[PDB]
DNA sequence: ACAGGATGTATTGGCCTTGAACGTGCCTGGAGACTAGGGAGTAATCCCCTTGGCGGTTAAAACGCGGGGGACAGCGCGTACGTGCGTTTAAGCGGTGCTAGAGCTGTCTACGACCAATTGAGCGGCCTCGGCACCGGGATTCTCCA
DNA sequence: TGGAGAATCCCGGTGCCGAGGCCGCTCAATTGGTCGTAGACAGCTCTAGCACCGCTTAAACGCACGTACGCGCTGTCCCCCGCGTTTTAACCGCCAAGGGGATTACTCCCTAGTCTCCAGGCACGTTCAAGGCCAATACATCCTGT
């Protein structure tokens, strides 16, 4: 399980491309805004600043959890973790 | 000058038989000062970014919005509203 | 003749003094007249929160006098004012009895 | 919608990360938090475009939101 | 004689109901003065601004405290050990 | 020097406000380093304010600002 | 004639005093300090600008992308401490994998 | 209004070989506007503190140290002030 | 499981000091009534840009299988931290005396805001050509077995 | 195993599309002149920050002992990983049609600025009810032999 893994992990640490699919999100957007207002228009770049905001954090707390998964002797990452980092950060 | 008096005046209305120490006072002025500034500042913005030149009412309900949470706004629009319409109608 | 802007408002907090302060803070170039009177309602109402809880907690410790230790507990006990006031430390207020499960006898 | 965010995103996710293994339940959890932040963001955006009086989101807006929540974001304007 | 743990949970008891500080106050005003020589010679100082500074730090200290507990509790462990402070501090930031 | 001043049983009172029940030996002078950034900083911005203010004296209100700078706002000294 | 030519800068000056008399933060503005604010930014800028040429030169580029402004400031203690919390449109992350992992 | 013309002639006073893309200059745009707003916010309040209505040279020296992390902050004083002494002598 | 036993801990009741709350003058800062100029609330128009639908391709997502590595529990050992006592050390509290420096006042000057002409620096389009990404095609190099 | 077999790196071709340069025009930056007020400096007053001395006692330091816990080792089993079909839907290019974002002109009404008047808020100077404190004491709690 180690190679393809590692392998994966230096493909993806070189690359800039974003790794969500892109009508997906628009989707996402759209019904998270309909609890707000209704009817509403997006730009074309509006929702491309929400995903890479929302990419950029999320791998900012996947290496947190990377850390704490790692202070408990694990190489495995669990809700666990991805809960004390939240608790930590303030969130 | 601070704001004593007034905070003397709000607790003998809800707290009728309840004093109030002086380092306790001095945490009100703060929190007063603090939140004042954090509104003013955001109705400045937000007058900045339409081109505009006047902060309206309008600034002050976004800021306040912008700031509180959850249903500390929904109230304090209610008040600031009321406050409003009695200022005017008088 | 004259009447205060507060009482013109139904309010205890000085829409005069809140003009003044809008004006010398460097904040816009003209101010309006109803902004002092929505900001200062919106300040005596988080006022009054904050006082009620406070001399709730106050009158739970068998005491007629607000001190530092009750206004930490009334914001640290209710879920919205310790979000606004989430970084912010208050002098003589200490903590929140608070001990971990495990840490218990069994 | 929230299930548009498939496995395969939420594993490449991890990967630039850093991360080697990944455990059953992380994809709900994953899910969740974004969709927290997702409603702050947008909230805060919508409540700028309501000001203003438009009807269209713009991008300035999300900016100005990702700067009121401490996450300034460059490149959009 | 009471058993290992006791009496650590009668002074959490303790120190979580007061408000007093901690630290001394003249080692703690030694110290801010010392470190100050290194900006400015000749340094007055308020008392006020030393009480604020102790009041800061204790309240600083006493938090990093609370999230390095809760690392120790992650790693299934009781005792807090250097590690654990410094995986807080870097998660938070610092 | 007189970050020894700092002694022992202050930061086990201050790691018993925080809920700690055992601690190890290394601690303290982790706990001491630590506490030394954190005034370094502070101290050096409020000092940079009382110089601006051509004035020989530092006072609260420098020390209120530098924390607020540093994101941690102090209520009840001014 | 123009300011910017009696400071020795390539930042405009008067622009700069423009902004700073349009954005509410005083009432008065001296003569000096728009020359001050320009030379800081055109001294930022030009460090910026001379570690990302660097690491665009370091692979066989000639030309800068947000990539290459990433791994300037990630790799630079002053300027990763000033822009930490600030996130760079398609400058992914620095390549680090953790030991024990391998 | 942006700053690409400058950008561009300090790129090839460092660089007078390499060229730089369009993503890239906005990335810069967004940089020098956020740092132009940190400094003059730091300014403002300074002397708002001193009760002052002027904002000198003194104030932006000031917020430069205040900002700016260790040795960035010494080289930007140092250009700051050569610059204002060869504006004044001119 | 339980019952003494020494210990910490929650109750009163009585003094009893300081600080909280009140009352007075008086001095600024808030309010009232005009006047004059421009900020912004409304219409009306142009044309960008957002949304919606459709056909085709193919890269990515989903599903199932089989096996090994990693998480988690149980056990043993030995280091080191909690507990309680006896011995040193210096923090804390007053009192006195001494300036250094912060705050206020008065006067005089030079620096920054306006305002009206004038001209060239900086967007805006329109081309034009090489960097770079892509595309095969060998050459070179990491992982696993007799 | 130091022999295979993919993975990767290194080579040219190429072509295309985006950065970089050139020209016409308008609007914001420069210049010259004046004025009124903000900041600078000197002289003065007096508060507060610093320093020394002596006593008393509350923390700090040190020491020894025994126990709970950190850490390593081992075993089991099950759950993530890797791989080969199918199946879904994202992506791209194209066409079509208003919603509404972005300017512009006209007009009114709202906010700044001034002078006058006057009452709300601040600084002092007494006082008498909170709350911290001290014995004195009956309960709630921990630990252990049986």
């Amino acid at each position: 399980p180690g190679t393809v893994a590692l392998r994966e992990i230096r493909r993806y640490q070189k690359s800039t491309e974003l790794l969500i699919r892109k009508l997906p999100f628009q989707r996402l957007v759209r019904e998270i805004a309909q609890d707000f207002k209704t009817d509403l228009r997006f730009q074309s770049a509006a929702i491309g600043a929400l995903q890479e905001a929302s990419e950029a954090y999320l791998v900012g707390l996947f290496e947190d959890t990377n850390l704490c998964a790692i202070h408990a002797k694990r190489v495995t990452i669990m809700p666990k973790d991805i809960q004390l980092a939240r608790r930590i950060r303030g969130e | 000058e601070s704001y004593s008096v007034y905070v003397y005046k709000v607790l003998k209305q809800v707290h009728p038989d309840t004093g109030i120490s002086s380092k306790a006072m001095g945490i009100m002025n703060s929190f007063v000062n603090d939140i004042f500034e954090r509104i003013a500042g955001e109705a400045s913005r937000l007058a900045h970014y339409n081109k505009r030149s006047t902060i309206t009412s309008r600034e002050i309900q976004t800021a306040v919005r912008l700031l509180l949470p959850g249903e500390l706004a929904k109230h304090a629009v209610s008040e600031g509203t009321k406050a409003v319409t009695k200022y005017t109608s008088s | 003749k004259a009447k205060t802007r507060s009482s013109r408002a139904g309010l205890q907090f000085p829409v005069g003094r809140v003009h003044r302060l809008l004006r010398k803070g460097n904040y816009s170039e003209r101010v309006g007249a109803g902004a002092p009177v929505y900001l200062a309602a919106v300040l005596e109402y988080l006022t009054a929160e904050i006082l009620e809880l406070a001399g709730n907690a106050a009158r739970d410790n068998k005491k007629t006098r607000i001190i530092p230790r009750h206004l930490q507990l009334a914001i640290r006990n209710d879920e919205e004012l310790n979000k606004l006031l989430g970084r912010v430390t208050i002098a003589q207020g200490g903590v929140l009895p608070n001990i971990q499960a495990v840490l218990l006898p069994k | 919608n929230i299930q548009g965010i498939t496995k395969p995103a939420i594993r490449r996710l991890a990967r630039r990360g850093g991360v080697k293994r990944i455990s059953g339940l992380i994809y709900e959890e994953t899910r969740g938090v974004l969709k927290v932040f997702l409603e702050n963001v947008i909230r805060d955006a919508v409540t700028y475009t309501e000001h203003a009086k438009r009807k269209t989101v713009t991008a300035m807006d999300v900016v100005y939101a990702l700067k009121r929540q401490g996450r300034t974001l460059y490149g959009f304007g």
